């Protein structure tokens, strides 16, 4: 049933020892209080029989024993429990991203209920078990006032709870107006050019203290309930004290228990009271954090070939995209495009005609939405994950670079990073040198993260840089155009083109620069979905097709 | 500092409060510090001798005292909860007054949800420090001073062990209460970090999944978070040692407090009864001496959380002073020389450069050219908003800062391209600012504006209630509302911007043919050529400056 | 590890 003990499997023996020795604490603990009952009954009847240093001794070394084997006890705890606090973090963090593409919250609330958890748990273990412990050599004093004391606990149990509840809807109920009144003063505040345009500074005065009157009227409930609920917890706290004193002492006058047996249970039943308080206390704070940890528990239990690069053949068969919002979001259907290595392409379209899913397609970032779809003849899913990876790369519709020097940022997943003058020798290449060597180290100074070191006119060069890191066989992109200057990056389409990967790589991209649209070599479009146009802008201009309709 | 005296001051008129709940703290002090005394001398008359006349009495009156201290610490409570609340009550009025007295410009740098947390949260700190942190304070000191005279009266060579043993406490305490708070901020930094990771991966995931390299984010997490859990560790660990020296100390006492007890017990002055009062007193003492010196932390929070109110309480204005002409009517007329302005936070860049012209009752004025959109200015410095940096404004022929505050803005309005809406009912924003309006005037004006052409489909018709910041209405009906509260108050000067958003030429025409603009100044401000075709006059801004 | 205040 509840699932939040299922990580326990892993260190069950630790555990286990530390829960002897908190029991060998606890019953250490309790000789403090017994003694003193045996010291003080010895010498009123009898003199310095020297007695006492034997009974003193015992004091001293069993409590000795309960402060050590309680620090050797709860070390062990959270030395422990970190442990294995750190692999549910991790594991957490490590399936949330095992998501599509379509969030830091949800390692918020297992960051902080981790902590109420595994600290309010070693607080209930201490004292349920000093508590029972401690009952248990309360009851081998007298038993009649043990069961005493047992009858009365409950209404400590019960009436703060009921006076509790009363206060407990008061103050959410001030608490909550409170908001919704300090919430109208912004809503002034966010549009404070309008309120001085119309000189009504004095209305919202006027109208936030009407808001305020209706809750000073509420907090003189408030502060009445504060007595009775500090009322009920001090009588109730008193009515004991004086109920077991009272009923001791016809106990003690019978003759059946001594003076001394009384004074243990007057420091036994005080323990008692701070015990069974604390152990309370704690109780809604650990329902809470057990609760509400079980919306975690949705997240954590929610090929042969290895290519070091592409083949460079690509082929297509009825192919759709849709979006990830719903299956009723189809955005592309009927594909049949085909790659070779060495092709040049460029792509167009509109604006969330299934653009993006292709090139996401292509990459196998995401199961085509219909047809069938292969990658030098074999399916996309038909190779190692990181081999895959690194068959093909592509430059994102949002060029940015991680918060790492260019020496190193372009070295992610790679199993080789490649040398620090190699990687600012790429910047050369892709240009982006230009400006990584105004940084102040260079191509050694660490970028800011999420790519704020610079503007959209290194990102651009940065995602070629990183691009031409690998150097693979197989390259795309997908509005690379529109991130920088268009003629820089018209320059790097023709760089590409130029280089001797014209015939050992084969690269489309889907974007509308000039230069790819008069080099490609090859082209394809689409239109409501469905493949519309194609070739270089000259060519399908000359043949009267979209691009000269486009000359309108 | 001196900045607890205005806190302190600023509790006074809660006097019939506080002097009967500080009444109740002695009474409730005085009740509890006794009770102990009696427990023993009870025990102690119980034994040698049965006589219930003694019995019954020591209990009854220590059933009495101890009532009474039980029943005034919730009437003690129960005061100064109150006195929190209207403590807390004052100064969110207070403050909410003291920021609209602000230039506009302190609210264009300062953010809202600064704002917010400095009023809504903050404020509550400012309520704890007389009603909570100055009791606990005051009722332990009380208590430590009189638990230490009954010490004296049970026996004064065993009280002297005590003084010399507790002071090592209080030494362990202050280096504990620093140390856990110097590797807790060392913890934080980490954890801060351990954020940081998960937010890049976040903000940027498409990156990472272009490849296998959700190896080096977990990679990066792991590492993060092993620092976490070495910081983490070290932390408990000090916790605990503390926990163990503060735990054998306690024998440090008592091992050694039976001895001279027992010993002088056994040679006199001391009996058990006597003895269980004092050792029911000692390890009363040491919790509230602990808790003594652990408030004052508190203290200065509260203190140093006082510094951001009165900041923004005491920060002067830099607006002229209040007008205080008011004419019984207004020509309209509108002039100016040499005018310039640029914004506080955005200094040395004049967006008007010594503009110079005239506006008239019986004419229209339109303004046009991009200006990267700084003809707004014009808007904002006719309402008297901000203040011309170079020359004077006149309007009727009277500096514009004479006029009073509330009359000025019943003659001069304006209606921005983004209609901002207050939430609340629509015949609420139509006569918005207003003291008073007929629900028949609303009527002429909504017909006017040609609103209530579709009001009239909501519930109640001009009752029907908006969402806040308008989230109900739609743009084209939020433009006409904006439109409905212009004309509602019958102005001379009006200021219309970017009206072609929605409003089309007849429905701006419906506006400049009002008894507003049929005899009056209105400014039409936008992009297009549409208004050239009945503006009396055109102006075009190129560059901060008109042609 | 036993408790380590909010009374008014």
């Amino acid at each position: 049933v509840r699932r939040l003990l299922g990580c326990l499997g892993s260190e069950t023996r630790r555990l286990s020892l530390f829960l002897v020795l908190v029991v060998l604490s606890s019953l250490g603990e309790m000789a403090i209080p017994f003694f003193t009952g045996r010291l003080t009954d010895w010498i009123l009847q009898d003199g310095s029989a020297d007695t006492f240093t034997r009974n003193l001794t015992l004091m001293s070394i069993l409590t000795i024993a309960s402060a050590v084997l309680e620090f050797v006890g709860d070390g062990i705890y959270n030395n422990t429990m970190g442990h294995v606090h750190s692999h549910l973090q991790g594991e957490v963090f490590g399936a949330v991203l095992r998501q599509e593409t379509e969030m830091s919250r949800v390692t918020e609330d297992t960051s902080t209920l981790s902590d109420s958890l595994s600290e309010n748990l070693s607080l209930f273990l201490w004292y349920l078990v000093r508590g029972l412990c401690l009952l248990g050599i309360m009851l081998w004093g007298s038993v009649s006032l043990t069961m005493v004391t047992l009858i009365t606990l409950p209404l400590l149990f019960l009436l703060p709870k009921k006076v509790g509840k009363w206060y407990q809807l008061l103050e959410v109920q001030v608490r909550e107006s409170l908001a919704k009144s300090s919430q109208v003063a912004i809503e002034a505040l966010s549009a404070m050019p309008t309120v001085r345009s119309f000189a009504n500074e004095e209305g919202e005065a006027q109208k936030f203290r009407e808001k305020l009157q209706e809750i000073k009227t509420l907090n003189q409930k408030e502060a009445v309930a504060y007595a009775v609920n500090s009322w009920t917890t001090s009588i109730s706290g008193m009515l004991l004290k004086v109920g077991i004193l009272y009923i001791g002492g016809q106990l003690v006058t019978s003759g059946a228990v001594s003076s001394g047996n009384l004074v243990t249970f007057v420091l036994y039943q005080m323990q008692f009271t701070q015990a069974v308080e604390v152990l309370l206390s704690i109780y809604p704070r650990v329902q809470k954090a057990v609760g509400s940890s079980e919306k975690i528990f949705e997240y954590l239990d929610r090929g042969l070939l290895t290519p070091l690069h592409l083949e460079g053949l690509v082929q297509f068969q009825d192919v759709s995209f849709a979006y990830p919002n719903r299956p009723d979001v189809l955005v592309l259907q009927g594909l049949t495009f085909t790659l070779r290595p060495g092709e040049v392409t460029a792509l167009v379209g509109p604006n969330g005609s299934g653009k993006s899913t292709v090139a996401a397609l292509l990459q196998n970032l995401y199961q085509p939405t219909g047809g069938q779809l292969l990658l030098d003849g074999k399916p996309l899913p038909q190779y190692e994950h990181r081999y895959l990876h690194r068959q093909v790369a592509a430059v994102g519709q949002e060029p940015q670079v991680f918060g790492r020097s260019l020496q190193e940022n372009i070295a992610y997943g790679l199993t080789q990073k490649p040398t620090m003058e190699e990687i600012t020798a790429a910047a050369v290449k892709s240009g982006a040198h230009s400006f990584i060597s105004g940084l102040p180290q260079g191509y050694d100074t660490e970028v800011d993260e999420a790519g704020s070191q610079l503007s959209g006119g290194q990102r651009q060069a940065v995602a070629l840089a990183r691009a031409l890191i690998r150097k693979p066989c197989v390259l795309i992109l997908d509005d690379a155009t529109s991130a920088l200057d268009a003629n820089s990056q018209l320059q790097v389409e023709q760089l590409l083109y130029e280089s001797p990967e014209r015939y050992s790589r084969s690269v489309l991209l889907i974007t509308q620069h000039l230069s790819l649209v008069e080099q490609a070599d090859h082209i394809l479009f689409l239109e409501g979905g469905a493949i519309r146009e194609g070739g270089t802008h000259q060519q399908l201009m000359e043949k009267k097709g979209c691009y000269w309709a486009m000359v309108q | 500092k001196v900045l607890m005296w205005r806190l302190l001051k600023l509790s006074r008129p809660d006097l019939p409060l506080l002097v009967a709940a500080f009444f109740f703290l002695v009474l409730a002090v005085l009740g509890e510090t006794l009770i102990p005394h009696y427990s023993g001398r009870v025990i102690d008359i119980l034994g040698g001798d049965f006589d219930p006349h003694a019995f019954a009495s020591a209990i009854f009156f220590m059933c009495l005292f101890s009532f009474g201290s039980s029943l005034s610490a919730g009437c003690r409570g129960g005061c100064f909860t109150y006195t929190m609340s209207r403590i807390n009550l004052r100064i969110r009025e207070q403050l909410f007054s003291s920021l609209l007295r602000q230039d506009l410009g302190f609210f264009q740098e300062t953010k809202t949800g600064e704002l917010n947390s400095r009023l809504s949260s903050d404020t509550t700190l400012m309520s704890n420090w007389l009603p909570l942190n100055a009791n606990v304070l005051l009722r332990s000191l009380v208590k430590v001073v009189g638990l230490y005279g009954f010490m004296l009266s049970i026996s004064p060579r065993l009280t002297l062990l005590s003084l010399l043993h507790m002071p090592f406490t209080i030494a362990a305490e202050k280096v504990y209460n620093t140390r856990h708070q110097e590797v807790l901020r060392e913890i934080q930094d980490a954890v801060a970090r351990a954020g940081q990771v998960v937010r890049e991966a976040v903000g940027g995931l498409q990156t990472v999944r272009s490849f296998g390299a959700e190896e080096h984010e977990v990679c990066r997490y792991k590492e993060a978070l092993e620092q976490c859990r070495q910081l983490y560790w070290r932390r408990d660990l000090e916790r605990a040692l503390y926990l163990l020296v503060r735990r054998v100390l306690h024998l440090g006492v008592q091992m050694l407090m039976l001895s001279c007890g027992l010993q002088q017990m056994q040679d006199g002055e001391l009996t058990q009864g006597s003895l269980l009062s004092f050792m029911i007193y000692q390890e009363s003492v040491g919790s509230y001496v602990q808790t003594l010196v652990y408030i004052y932390g508190d203290m200065l929070s509260n203190v140093g959380a006082a510094e951001k109110v009165f900041s923004y309480m005491d920060r002067q204005p830099n607006l002229p002073s209040p007008g205080t002409l008011a004419p019984t009517t207004l020509q309209g007329v509108v002039k100016f020389q040499d005018v310039s302005f640029a914004y506080p936070n955005r200094p040395d860049r004049p967006v008007l450069k010594g503009l110079t012209f005239t506006l008239r009752p019986g004419e229209v004025t339109a303004l046009v050219g991009p200006n990267g959109s700084g003809k707004s200015t014009v808007a904002a410095l006719l309402q008297n908003l901000y203040q011309p940096t170079g020359g004077q404004v006149l309007l009727d022929e009277k500096p514009i800062s004479q006029y009073e505050h509330c009359y000025l803005h019943s003659q001069v309005v304006s209606v921005g391209q983004e209609p901002v809406l207050f939430s609340g009912s629509v015949r609420n924003n139509i006569a918005y600012g207003l003291q008073s309006c007929e629900d028949d005037k609303v009527m002429a004006a909504a017909q006017a504006a040609h609103a209530d052409d579709f009001i009239q489909e909501m519930e109640h018709g001009i009752y029907t209630d908006v969402g806040e910041k308008g989230s109900q209405l739609a743009a084209g009906q939020k433009q006409r509302l904006a439109i409905a509260r212009a004309l509602v108050r019958d102005p001379r000067v009006l200021i219309l911007d970017e009206a072609t958003s929605a409003l089309d030429v007849q429905c701006e025409q419906a506006l400049q043919d009002w008894n507003s603009r049929g005899d009056r100044t209105v400014l039409v401000i936008a992009h297009r050529l549409q208004t050239v075709q009945r503006a009396h006059q055109i102006l075009v801004l190129q560059e901060g400056k008109l042609q | 590890l036993p408790a380590v205040e909010q009374e008014y």
